RNA sequence: UCCCCCGUGCCCAUAGCGGCGUGGAACCACCCGUUCCCAUUCCGAACACGGAAGUGAAACGCGCCAGCGCCGAUGGUACUGGGCGGGCGACCGCCUGGGAGAGUAGGUCGGUGCGGGGGA
RNA sequence: GCCAUCGAUCAACGGAUAAAAGUUACCCCGGGGAUAACAGGCUGAUCUCCCCCGAGCGUCCACAGCGGCGGGGAGGUUUGGCACCUCGAUGUCGGCUCGUCGCAUCCUGGGGCUGAAGAAGGUCCCAAGGGUUGGGCUGUUCGCCCAUUAAAGCGGCACG
RNA sequence: GGUCGCCUCCUAAAAGGUAACGGAGGCGCCCAAAGGUCCCCUCAGGCGGGACGGAAAUCCGCCGGAGAGCGCAAGGGUAG
RNA sequence: GUAGAGCACUGAUAGGGCUAGGGGGCCCACCAGCCUACCAAACCCUGUCAAACUCCGAAGGGUCCCAGGUGGAGCCUGGGAGUGAGGGCGCGAGCGAUAACGUCCGCGUCCGAGCGCGGGAACAACCGAGACCGCCAGCUAAGGCCCCCAAGUCUGGGCUAAGUGGUAAAGGAUGUGGCGCCGCGAAGACAGCCAGGAGGUUGGCUUAGAAGCAGCCAUCCUUUAAAGAGUGCGUAAUAGCUCACUGGUCGAGUGGCGCCGCGCCGAAAAUGAUCGGGGCUCAAGCCCAGCGCCGAAGCUGCGGGUCUGGGGGAUGACCC
């Protein structure tokens, strides 16, 4: 048995990992967004960024847009540049969209 | 319904020859120990024939220990209809699962009818202690016209033993009987 | 004399062999473009460095070492690791 | 007159009859029963034919067994014709019987009942047959 | 470096179904609202956005129990690569190496990787 | 010409021509026992003969005489299957003539049982020494019929 | 008399391949959406409840891993 | 993804349970209560079957890497072919009839081309064995060792009495030897001997009496050391007369069932018979154990030929 949340999950993840990529994973709390970069080659978290790890607050699109700023700042300091979005079960739109867009002027490419 | 029967360790030695030389290979079991045995296949029979699955049958080791053991099962030559190999389910303090034989006693109306009885099961399983396995477990089949049964859901049970199946379990019935007459129609069909 | 009456046969055909299966194994070594496996549906499916055809065709995309895995329930995989 | 009521197939390859029986070797329902010594093709003739001499032996009383069904169709070319153009007809249904299967059983009737009625019945047989008793091991199995 | 939670892989049911219990500090979830972005072949159910009054009822996490499901020896046998023998013949049998399936004993209410948050 | 593309039940589908059916006992040549018909052989489904079972018949009584449903064989007379010798030839039915062998015996001989009173008959066993008619019909073998008879046997021998 | 090319399955003896006038079936088409992609959704069936309404029209609830669907025969594949 | 096995899928399947519906009777019908030694979907338990079923699954087979392997191995290029009727046997399948010196495939083998040699009487393809030539030398193989005919009338130990051996089945049998298990037994058994073995059978009945014994009619009760409304003979019938049966007697074994070895019957053909023959019976048959020997063109010894390779030659010629 499965939700339409997993089936939609498992759907776009599958197709982004084909590209072989790293990969921007994102979680979208009623409260908080994050978001790690992974290497599904050896299976590990290379860099993260999050609005609780931020102890930020201010509107959550507003919000989400700057842990993507953030996330590249650690990422580009690591080497990290190339990279494919994960958007999760979640629809590119807002909160999502704005940490994409925000992780763009960043400097990830993608 | 305590039985002696003495038993013997092995190893290397082929089942072939054991067979051929009027052993039977088996083995001795329960979720603690487990080791090839064999015993004579002449002093089994004898006393597998009187015990079964159902009573209690104690292996006298060589190294002068007294095990109680179940046989939990019976491997067969297919071709000769013969036993080939032995299962000894040593007993232990804990409860055990067990057949334990079924006795219809009374003889049915049915039969009588002219009808006969079918005894669908003859042992039926049960949970029970060692120290106080049962045997004898009777069963009113009187009252059993032609076309009626009774189930596991309908037994005497001596006290601290368990209905260890369905009690939909249909235990025996009582079924109309071969006729001649019955060949006409047969032959009408 | 003989040759009375017979009979027919309403059936008695069948088509070409098709010469399915794997055709590179594990640890064999391979150029890529290499084909790997002739299937009919995924009764593998493509992994690392193993693209597939329209034809379910598995083929490999770099020069390396063929490796297959069997991922139980995720169903069995042919990979092929690029070599150093 | 056994034959199955319907078939996903209509003839069927003839096979060979390697070892003993799969399966179907302890007696299951009566005391006492009939079990093949030798392989064969048992035709539906023949298992109808036992099966009336013991129903006929003890007229009225006891139940008869069969655990034997005849569900491989009997191919037969017609007569006076040649090889080929062809597979033959379905002329009728065999039960493949192998050495050591308990093919018949009977319950409720006294011991020489049994003995005679299972006796007769082995005579129409095309194969060597021995009766037996229901075992301590029959019931283990 | 022990404990709890969040995201995420790997092993692919010994991990599951079902049952009973526990958890809201934090996280997470239901929750509150439809102004804005977005949305419904109808419906703010879903998707989405702005929130934080309430609640762990649901969901989820963590436990516990073996009815189900799942896993499952040893021993023995079927079958068999190779080498042979008996019988007019149907078929049997021997040595050597390999060796199931079923069933019996029994196991199981998961185990582990990387990152994040919170503890003592 | 090159590029693109169209006209094929060329379906006997690797497609002989753009274009094609029969007949021969009036026949002919090259080959084949690579292949049929005769006969042999292997087989024995079919054929003939003999058994096992004992349901039931026989007033009564399974077995005097019978033998449901089924099962096991022998033979190598029939019709077949196969294609092994023979196609640089193994002449094919019936009749006649001359037979000879088999015995699963038609008669004669010796027996057992009988639902054997006697006379007869039935069934089985032994027995192959000898015997086993003349005509009408049809090419017939077979078969029917006339008149007899102890009997008017059946098969093998390339259906001698 | 039947057949002649192509496809699916068995025969086929666990790589490939494998014969017979062996056992079963199909094809000589089709679709401007039945194609490309992005996004979303998940069946069949069972039980219960529901005017006309039934075995079966459409609606609600619980169950359900795939037994449905995938133009067409069969196989393989397939709801991650 | 086969052999085996299994029923989880697609189908098949016998019995039972459970249970929609269907059928017969009841209530009687308008609807409903039906109850059912009937028919039966789904479902459950027992028990199975399948090339085109598989939750399972070997042995093997395939390919790759590493290692051994120097072989009338292998790979590349080119010149010359012939072959494109195969066959027998073993094994696995299809067809056939679980027929064919049948047919069609697959793996192997041999004949083909080894109709050369030993064995199997004789016999392409079964057993043994791959013939360069010579020998009046030796060892072995298969198969054999009584004579034809080379070698044991060898040595232990059993079985067989049919000439089984020396070619057949269901099935039939106090053949025979060997293992068992089961009752009987001197608390005197089995075999016979043996005093006994009255019926008020006034059989319920019977009719030219059809009073135990055509008449398959409760199918009585007695005296007990034991005697049946009868196991039978002269009868449609009285007499007669056996058996059951206890009783002694007798004195030591008897009855029934199962398994194994070897044998018996079932067992009829056509020119003259026969295991190849003679002939064979504590074998010259079958089985178990041992020690000898015979024997093929195989292997060995001695001589020679030729091909190839490697040496020699401290050079061809020649030599090992
Ligand atoms: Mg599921
Ligand atoms: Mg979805
Ligand atoms: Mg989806
Ligand atoms: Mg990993
Ligand atoms: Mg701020
Ligand atoms: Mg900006
Ligand atoms: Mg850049
Ligand atoms: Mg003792
Ligand atoms: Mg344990
Ligand atoms: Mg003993
Ligand atoms: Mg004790
Ligand atoms: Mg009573
Ligand atoms: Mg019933
Ligand atoms: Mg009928
Ligand atoms: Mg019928
Ligand atoms: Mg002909
Ligand atoms: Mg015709
Ligand atoms: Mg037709
Ligand atoms: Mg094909
Ligand atoms: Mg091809
Ligand atoms: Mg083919
Ligand atoms: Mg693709
Ligand atoms: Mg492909
Ligand atoms: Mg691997
Ligand atoms: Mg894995
Ligand atoms: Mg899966
Ligand atoms: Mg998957
Ligand atoms: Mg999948
Ligand atoms: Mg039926
Ligand atoms: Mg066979
Ligand atoms: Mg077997
Ligand atoms: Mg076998
Ligand atoms: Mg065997
Ligand atoms: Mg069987
Ligand atoms: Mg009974
Ligand atoms: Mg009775
Ligand atoms: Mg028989
Ligand atoms: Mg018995
Ligand atoms: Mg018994
Ligand atoms: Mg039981
Ligand atoms: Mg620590
Ligand atoms: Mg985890
Ligand atoms: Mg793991
Ligand atoms: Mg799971
Ligand atoms: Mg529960
Ligand atoms: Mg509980
Ligand atoms: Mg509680
Ligand atoms: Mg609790
Ligand atoms: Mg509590
Ligand atoms: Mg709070
Ligand atoms: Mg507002
Ligand atoms: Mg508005
Ligand atoms: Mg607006
Ligand atoms: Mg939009
Ligand atoms: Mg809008
Ligand atoms: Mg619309
Ligand atoms: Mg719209
Ligand atoms: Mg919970
Ligand atoms: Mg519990
Ligand atoms: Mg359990
Ligand atoms: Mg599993
Ligand atoms: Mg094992
Ligand atoms: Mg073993
Ligand atoms: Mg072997
Ligand atoms: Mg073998
Ligand atoms: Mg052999
Ligand atoms: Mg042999
Ligand atoms: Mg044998
Ligand atoms: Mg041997
Ligand atoms: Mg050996
Ligand atoms: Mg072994
Ligand atoms: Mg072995
Ligand atoms: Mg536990
Ligand atoms: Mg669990
Ligand atoms: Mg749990
Ligand atoms: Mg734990
Ligand atoms: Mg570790
Ligand atoms: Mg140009
Ligand atoms: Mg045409
Ligand atoms: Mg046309
Ligand atoms: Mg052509
Ligand atoms: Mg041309
Ligand atoms: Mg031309
Ligand atoms: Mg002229
Ligand atoms: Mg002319
Ligand atoms: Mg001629
Ligand atoms: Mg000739
Ligand atoms: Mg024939
Ligand atoms: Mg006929
Ligand atoms: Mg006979
Ligand atoms: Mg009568
Ligand atoms: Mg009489
Ligand atoms: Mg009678
Ligand atoms: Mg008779
Ligand atoms: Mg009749
Ligand atoms: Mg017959
Ligand atoms: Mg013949
Ligand atoms: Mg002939
Ligand atoms: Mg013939
Ligand atoms: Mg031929
Ligand atoms: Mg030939
Ligand atoms: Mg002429
Ligand atoms: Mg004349
Ligand atoms: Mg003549
Ligand atoms: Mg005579
Ligand atoms: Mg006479
Ligand atoms: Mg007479
Ligand atoms: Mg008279
Ligand atoms: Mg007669
Ligand atoms: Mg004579
Ligand atoms: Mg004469
Ligand atoms: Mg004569
Ligand atoms: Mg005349
Ligand atoms: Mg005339
Ligand atoms: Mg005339
Ligand atoms: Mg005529
Ligand atoms: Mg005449
Ligand atoms: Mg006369
Ligand atoms: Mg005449
Ligand atoms: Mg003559
Ligand atoms: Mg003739
Ligand atoms: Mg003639
Ligand atoms: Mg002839
Ligand atoms: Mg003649
Ligand atoms: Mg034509
Ligand atoms: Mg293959
Ligand atoms: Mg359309
Ligand atoms: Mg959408
Ligand atoms: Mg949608
Ligand atoms: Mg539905
Ligand atoms: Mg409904
Ligand atoms: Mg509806
Ligand atoms: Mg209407
Ligand atoms: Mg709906
Ligand atoms: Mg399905
Ligand atoms: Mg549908
Ligand atoms: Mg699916
Ligand atoms: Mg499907
Ligand atoms: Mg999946
Ligand atoms: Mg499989
Ligand atoms: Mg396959
Ligand atoms: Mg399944
Ligand atoms: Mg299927
Ligand atoms: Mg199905
Ligand atoms: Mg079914
Ligand atoms: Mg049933
Ligand atoms: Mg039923
Ligand atoms: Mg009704
Ligand atoms: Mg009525
Ligand atoms: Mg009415
Ligand atoms: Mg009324
Ligand atoms: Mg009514
Ligand atoms: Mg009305
Ligand atoms: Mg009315
Ligand atoms: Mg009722
Ligand atoms: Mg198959
Ligand atoms: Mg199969
Ligand atoms: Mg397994
Ligand atoms: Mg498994
Ligand atoms: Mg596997
Ligand atoms: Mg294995
Ligand atoms: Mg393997
Ligand atoms: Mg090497
Ligand atoms: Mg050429
Ligand atoms: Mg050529
Ligand atoms: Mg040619
Ligand atoms: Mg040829
Ligand atoms: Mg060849
Ligand atoms: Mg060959
Ligand atoms: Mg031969
Ligand atoms: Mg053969
Ligand atoms: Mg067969
Ligand atoms: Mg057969
Ligand atoms: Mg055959
Ligand atoms: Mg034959
Ligand atoms: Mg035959
Ligand atoms: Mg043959
Ligand atoms: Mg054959
Ligand atoms: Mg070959
Ligand atoms: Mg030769
Ligand atoms: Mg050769
Ligand atoms: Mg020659
Ligand atoms: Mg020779
Ligand atoms: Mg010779
Ligand atoms: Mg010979
Ligand atoms: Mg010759
Ligand atoms: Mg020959
Ligand atoms: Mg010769
Ligand atoms: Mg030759
Ligand atoms: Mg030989
Ligand atoms: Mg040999
Ligand atoms: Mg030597
Ligand atoms: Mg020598
Ligand atoms: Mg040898
Ligand atoms: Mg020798
Ligand atoms: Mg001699
Ligand atoms: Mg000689
Ligand atoms: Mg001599
Ligand atoms: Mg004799
Ligand atoms: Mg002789
Ligand atoms: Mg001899
Ligand atoms: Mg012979
Ligand atoms: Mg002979
Ligand atoms: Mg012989
Ligand atoms: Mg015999
Ligand atoms: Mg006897
Ligand atoms: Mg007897
Ligand atoms: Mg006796
Ligand atoms: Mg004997
Ligand atoms: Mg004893
Ligand atoms: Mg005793
Ligand atoms: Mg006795
Ligand atoms: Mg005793
Ligand atoms: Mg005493
Ligand atoms: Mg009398
Ligand atoms: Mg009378
Ligand atoms: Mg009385
Ligand atoms: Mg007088
Ligand atoms: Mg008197
Ligand atoms: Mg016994
Ligand atoms: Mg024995
Ligand atoms: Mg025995
Ligand atoms: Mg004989
Ligand atoms: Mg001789
Ligand atoms: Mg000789
Ligand atoms: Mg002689
Ligand atoms: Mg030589
Ligand atoms: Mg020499
Ligand atoms: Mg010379
Ligand atoms: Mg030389
Ligand atoms: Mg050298
Ligand atoms: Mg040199």
């Amino acid at each position: 048995r499965l939700t339409a949340y997993e089936r939609r999950k498992f759907r776009v993840r599958n197709r982004i990992k084909r590209t072989g990529r790293l990969r921007l994973s994102v979680f979208r709390s009623l409260k908080h967004i994050y978001a790690q970069i992974i290497d599904d080659e050896k299976g590990v978290t290379l860099v993260s960024a999050s609005s609780l790890a931020l102890k930020l607050k201010g509107n959550k699109t507003e919000v989400a847009r700057q842990v993507g700023r953030a996330l590249a700042e650690k990422a580009l300091a690591l080497g990290i540049k190339q990279v494919a979005f994960d958007r999760g079960p979640y629809k590119y739109h807002g909160r999502v969209k704005a940490l994409a867009e925000g992780a763009r002027e960043g400097g990830l490419e993608f | 319904m305590e039985y002696r029967l003495k038993a013997y360790y092995r190893e290397g030695e082929k089942p072939s020859a054991l067979r051929r030389a009027g052993k039977l290979p088996g083995v001795m079991y329960n979720r603690h120990l487990n080791r090839k045995v064999y015993v004579d296949l002449v002093e089994f029979d004898k006393v597998f024939r009187q015990a079964s699955i159902h009573h209690v049958i104690v292996l006298e080791l060589p190294d002068g220990q007294s095990l109680p053991t179940l046989v939990r099962q019976v491997n067969l030559d297919k071709r000769r209809r013969r036993p080939e190999h032995v299962d000894f389910f040593v007993l232990s303090d804990e409860p055990v699962e067990m057949y334990v034989p079924l006795r219809f006693v009374g003889t049915p109306a049915g039969v009588r009818a002219g009808g006969v009885l079918q005894e669908i099961h003859r042992d039926i399983l049960v949970k029970v202690s060692p120290r106080n396995i049962p045997e004898f477990i009777e069963v009113d089949v009187s009252g059993l016209e032609i076309g009626d049964s009774l189930h596991a859901s309908d037994l005497k049970l001596p006290p601290g033993v368990e209905l260890a199946v369905s009690p939909e379990e249909t235990i025996a019935a009582v079924v109309p009987p071969e006729d001649v007459e019955k060949l006409a129609e047969e032959a009408a069909a | 004399a003989h040759k009375k009456g017979l009979g027919s046969t309403r059936n008695g055909r069948d088509s070409q062999a098709k010469r399915l299966g794997v055709k590179r194994y594990e640890g064999q070594v391979v150029r890529a473009g290499n084909i790997l496996v002739r299937q009919r549906g995924t009764r593998f499916k493509p992994g690392k460095n193993v693209g597939m055809g329209r034809d379910f065709t598995l083929f490999a995309l770099v020069d390396g070492v063929v490796e297959f895995q069997d991922r139980g329930r995720l169903g069995r995989y042919v990979h092929v690791r690029p070599l150093a | 007159m056994l034959m199955p009521r319907r078939m996903k197939y209509r003839k069927q390859q003839r096979g060979r009859l390697k070892g003993a029986t799969k399966g179907g070797d302890y007696v299951a329902f009566g005391d006492f029963g009939l079990v093949a010594l030798e392989p064969a093709w048992i035709t539906a003739q023949q298992i109808e034919a036992a099966r009336v001499a013991m129903v006929r032996h003890f007229r009225r009383g006891g139940k008869i067994f069969i655990r034997i069904f005849p569900d491989k169709p009997y191919t037969k070319k017609p007569l006076e014709v040649r090889m080929g153009k062809g597979k033959g007809n379905v002329e009728g249904y065999v039960a493949v019987v192998k050495p050591g299967r308990v093919m018949f059983e009977v319950a409720g009737v006294t011991e020489e009942q049994a003995m005679e009625a299972l006796r007769i019945a082995g005579h129409k047989l095309p194969i060597k047959t021995k009766i037996v008793r229901r075992d301590a091991y029959d019931e283990a199995q």
